[PDB]
């Protein structure tokens, strides 16, 4: 007791080092204890009513609020709180530090999740400034993660409709990143055919900007993958054919940003397989057709998609073998240093494609390798691919020259 | 962050001490 | 002949094999056909519809166009590109517009690309842009075309310089905007107040 009594006497004192130390031990403290915290919690409401605080110390004190959750009346009463403090100090900073506040408060009690969804749809549908918005979706985000079950179907609308509306393309592409990690969840079946989600979905992957393509592709995989309902049978091609035009604009852009889009991309297309086999088959044939003309970072990953394609579904068709032959017959002149890690992938898929054994384009093969490698770790582990997928002959080669 | 694929071996982001030896061996 | 191929498969692997056609022709721009493409599918959009098909197939469209904005927001120095970019989209949208063709993703994607052309170039006058905005917002509706007017006033404001200012009207827009919450809002007052010296405290 002692102890919480100077906590609470520092913090109305005049020295603002000491009133700094003393919101920091009142954090810890009332992360710690319970008494303390509706204390302290009473003692803000009065301080940030009154006038004598100054706006920044205002601001390093709403974050205590998030310790609230030690109770569910003191945690109403935090709300009620913070109700408060968003309506009488409307500045861009406060409301920040407040509506985050609140996140974290109902993220911790789960008791008032519903109705601080509802608010920060209402901050972003409502508020003009772009870093509240910003804010409200990372908030969403952190829900979302966090809690997807909770979210109603009166949400997804609303954050639905949010994204139609709105015109600038960082809120777009950060409020289609929280609905696609809500789809990636149960959230889907909550919410259930053609609706908002579907029509944004669709209209966003089509979109110019590769982020918002990308979590567009990645909502119609997901809620094609989730259910067999007719209408998702009827768009499933929407999602291959807005996939394959993803496809190609990443595969010579080269840039980080455009390698995780291609990620998430390729990630999208092996679970859409894994659900569809009747698209694999498209899909198998759009990866073949895009490897060739494809940059060399673009084919290993590539690469590595097929693979994983090829591995879960068994009938790929050896016509995907004369292609990959061909491509790695171009690919063996091609560079030295990328050069490697493509070889390794190349071969990968070779093996994993051929189900049966080898013939004399194993003997192109190792030519190749022999010829143009010169590094024998890639060879290495060329071998350990064939001894993984069964090539044995091909393997003995390798090893007999390594 | 997501992965392409899931059992790729190409993921030498964690190397044992029997692969470090064999790496720096022959490169 | 590509007109030909077109109005056949819509009324399949060609089009892919265009897409990577495009593709290739874009890599080699960016390192170093799609108006030739453009003026064969406007001379087609001419001739009696196309649209209507490729609704049904908006999956292959689409791509397509996104393909062209690409090219076009490449190489912005190429004028006259983008001029028929835009003409090509008006006329399509316009043809489209009417409400029995059930519209879906390609009439939003059409929209879009319309309204991101149409901010790409400035506008006459700000006097005489916020002038049209408020008797927009005097109609209270047309709420694309008071988007449309408030892009080309930020846009104005960004490029060119202050003009005459009527504080009691600039007080009235903005009330009419916040009544009816444009999204543009915060971008139009950071227009405003950046330049133009001629009160915002006042305002």
């Amino acid at each position: 007791k002692n102890a919480h009594h100077s906590i609470r006497q520092s913090l109305d004192s005049h020295d603002n080092v000491e009133v700094e130390a003393a919101v920091f031990a009142a954090a810890n403290f009332s992360a710690q204890s319970k008494d303390f915290a509706v204390g302290i919690c009473n003692k803000i409401s009065e301080m940030i009513q009154g006038l004598a605080t100054p706006v920044d110390l205002k601001l390093k004190l709403i974050p205590i609020l998030q310790h609230m959750h030690h109770d569910a009346i003191l945690a109403s009463s935090a709300r009620q709180l913070l109700q408060q403090l968003v309506t009488s100090y409307p500045s861009t900073k406060m409301v920040i530090v407040s509506l985050h506040t609140f996140t974290l408060l109902a993220a911790s009690s789960l008791v008032d999740t519903p109705k601080q969804i509802q608010l920060l749809l209402q901050y972003l549908k409502n508020d003009p400034r772009k870093a509240v918005k910003r804010l409200a979706i990372q908030d969403l985000k952190l829900l979302a993660n966090k809690t997807p079950h909770t979210w109603s179907r009166e949400n997804i609308q609303a954050l639905c409709e949010c994204a139609l509306q709105t015109p600038y393309d960082s809120l777009k592409l950060g409020m289609l990143s929280v609905l696609s990690t809500l789809s990636g969840t149960i959230a889907i079946k909550h919410y259930f055919r053609s609706s908002d989600l579907v029509k944004l979905a669709q209209e966003c992957c089509y979109h110019n900007n590769r982020g918002i393509a990308a979590h567009g592709v990645r909502v119609l995989t997901n809620i094609t993958v989730s259910c067999q309902e007719k209408d998702l049978l009827a768009l499933e091609q929407d999602a291959v054919f807005g996939l394959e035009s993803l496809l190609v604009l990443c595969s010579q852009d080269d840039s980080p940003g455009a390698q995780a889009t291609l990620k998430i991309a390729l990630n999208c297309m092996v679970k859409l397989a894994k659900g569809r086999p009747h698209l694999s088959q498209s899909v198998v044939e759009t990866l073949l057709t895009q490897l060739h003309s494809a940059q060399d970072a673009a084919r290993i990953l590539m690469c590595h998609c097929l693979a994983a394609i090829a591995m879960q579904l068994p009938v790929l068709g050896d016509g995907m073998l004369g292609d990959l032959m061909e491509l790695y017959k171009v690919i063996g002149r091609s560079a030295t240093d990328k050069q490697q890690e493509l070889l390794v992938s190349l071969a990968t898929v070779i093996f994993v494609a051929s189900q049966k054994a080898l013939s004399v384009e194993s003997k192109a093969v190792i030519k190749q390798q022999l010829e143009s490698v010169s590094n024998g770790w890639t060879v290495y582990r060329i071998a350990r691919q064939a001894s993984r997928m069964g090539n044995h002959d091909m393997a003995k080669e390798l090893y007999q020259s390594l | 962050d997501v992965s392409v694929w899931e059992e790729n071996w190409e993921d030498d982001i964690v190397q044992d001490d029997f692969n470090q030896q064999l790496r720096l061996e022959m490169e | 002949d590509l007109a030909g191929m077109f109005l056949q498969i819509f009324p399949r692997p060609v089009a892919l094999a265009l897409q990577q056609a495009l593709g290739q022709e874009l890599a080699r721009v960016v390192q170093g056909i799609t108006v030739r493409v453009l003026q064969a599918l406007a001379t087609l959009l001419s001739s009696p519809a196309l649209v209507m098909s490729m609704h049904r197939s908006h999956f292959l469209a689409c791509p397509l166009l996104r393909q062209l904005c690409q090219y076009q927001r490449c190489v912005p120095q190429d004028t006259g590109f983008s001029s028929l970019f835009l003409k090509v989209l008006l006329q399509m949208l316009q043809w489209l517009d009417s409400p029995g063709v059930e519209g879906g993703p390609l009439r939003a994607q059409l929209r879009m690309l319309a309204s991101q052309a149409s901010a790409g170039r400035r506008l006459s006058d700000v006097r005489g842009g916020l002038l049209r905005l408020a008797e927009a917002l005097a109609f209270r509706q047309d709420l694309e075309v008071v988007s449309s007017t408030v892009r080309a006033v930020i846009a104005t404001l960004r490029s060119g310089e202050q003009c005459s200012v009527e504080p009691d009207l600039i007080s009235k827009v903005l009330q009419g905007l916040i009544e009816v919450r444009s999204p543009h809002l915060e971008e139009l007052l950071t227009a405003f107040f950046s330049a133009t010296a001629d009160k915002p405290v006042v305002v």
